């Protein structure tokens, strides 16, 4: 990019300003959720009143009589999370210097026609 | 009257016999230790069960010691501690169940020192095989010398039991309380001699057993436990790796592809 509001509004989207949060909630109850539909969170001791929209779910069977596990605002940390960043950033850097290798032989080749052209230029001004 | 014999490295010795002192009282034996694995399910009632296994059990047998006098005592003690407590199993039995033995491992015991030439002892042994087995082998003529009582009649005196065949269909009797199965570590022994492809059939546990070469008369096909051998030479590539198993009673058998067939089965009865 060249102009100025076009690096204004990447350099926004480039960083974090506010606290990052994962909020996770054991529920017991008989209503069933799904994964689209936003709830009401109160919890006073925890100063919580608010709208909750789900992002995560890990939902037992019905008979199982387990409870269910229900997220909000992204995910905890976790390794194997990192350790796949890794990998794909690994990948994205092995693809770019598999093409940059071709890009700098091409570099090469490039240079024989000019040196070509050069040489019958040279001939033909003696 | 009661006594112990006990069978260990080649030697038959009597438990009130190597020891004057020692005399039996009583001999009993634990119930057979069933063991099972259950899984349940959740919303549904009740638990379901993996296959039954039988662990180890306990023969006991209470018994005192009357010494002549301390050192006698002491004497008698740790020369009952040495016999009884070897570094391997050993066979067992009693004069009420001559016929029936258990082959285990020695238990510790403590002495109840009731006077200064009198103790009280419960010599108790762990049966870790799980099953009692007769004196000897199928072919072993002590089997069936003894006594073996089943169901009501004494096997000792039937005529009818044979273990060598010469034709190519029989009946074979397995007397013990459950079916013999080389794959549970059991011991079983199949010997033929014949000429060509031998096959053999149980039809009553509808096994099958092939060997896919060629055989001669004085070539042995010999089945131990799970490896079949000719001329004491594992050949199990050129089989089908069949197992045969005897079933409680009587199991029909069927050998196909030979002629002059000889064929002998040797095995222990298994009892519970």
């Amino acid at each position: 990019i060249t102009n100025n509001d076009d690096l204004l509004i990447f350099a926004k989207k480039q960083i974090l300003d506010v606290p990052e949060t994962a909020l996770t909630i054991a529920y017991k109850g008989k209503e069933p959720v799904s994964e689209r539909d936003v709830w009401y969170f109160i919890h006073e001791p925890m100063g919580f009143e608010t709208e909750v929209k789900v992002t995560k779910i890990k939902s037992s069977h019905p008979w199982s009589k387990k409870f269910q596990e229900i997220g909000f605002s992204n995910s905890r940390r976790d390794m194997v999370r990192i350790q796949t960043q890794i990998a794909n950033q690994v990948k994205k850097a092995s693809v770019d210097t598999n093409k940059i290798n071709s890009f700098s032989s091409i570099a090469m080749n490039a240079y024989d026609s000019r040196i070509l052209t050069e040489v019958v230029g040279v001939v033909d001004g003696d | 009257m009661s006594d112990l014999f006990l069978e260990l490295n080649g030697k038959v010795h009597s438990l009130s016999e190597t020891f004057p002192g020692l005399s039996v009282q009583e001999v009993s034996r634990q119930s057979p230790q069933l063991s099972m694995e259950t899984a349940e399910i959740a919303g549904t009632d009740g638990v379901i069960p993996g296959m039954t296994q039988f662990k180890p059990f306990i023969f006991s047998a209470k018994c005192n010691l009357q010494a002549l006098d301390i050192p006698d005592y002491h004497l008698a003690v740790r020369e009952i501690y040495e016999f009884l407590f070897q570094r391997d199993s050993y066979y067992i039995w009693s004069d009420q169940m001559p016929g029936i033995r258990y082959e285990v491992h020695p238990k510790p015991v403590d002495f109840s020192r009731e006077s200064d030439r009198v103790g009280l002892l419960t010599i108790e042994f762990d049966v870790f095989k799980g099953y009692a087995e007769s004196r000897g082998t199928s072919l072993d003529p002590m089997t069936f010398e003894v006594d073996l009582w089943q169901m009501g009649m004494n096997l000792s005196n039937r005529d009818d039991l044979f273990y060598v065949f010469r034709e190519n269909t029989f009946r074979v009797y397995n007397a013990g309380s459950d079916r013999v199965n080389p794959l549970m570590r059991h011991e079983l022994d199949i010997a033929m001699t014949a000429n060509g492809t031998p096959t053999i059939h149980n039809l009553t546990t509808g096994e099958s057993f092939e060997y896919r070469k060629e055989l001669q008369k004085t070539d042995v096909l010999l089945l131990n436990n799970i490896y079949p051998l000719v001329n004491n030479r594992r050949v199990g590539k050129d089989t089908n790796h069949g197992i045969i198993t005897l079933e409680k009673g009587w199991n029909d058998f069927e050998i196909k592809g030979v002629t002059d067939v000889t064929i002998a089965f040797n095995f222990p009865f298994i009892y519970r």
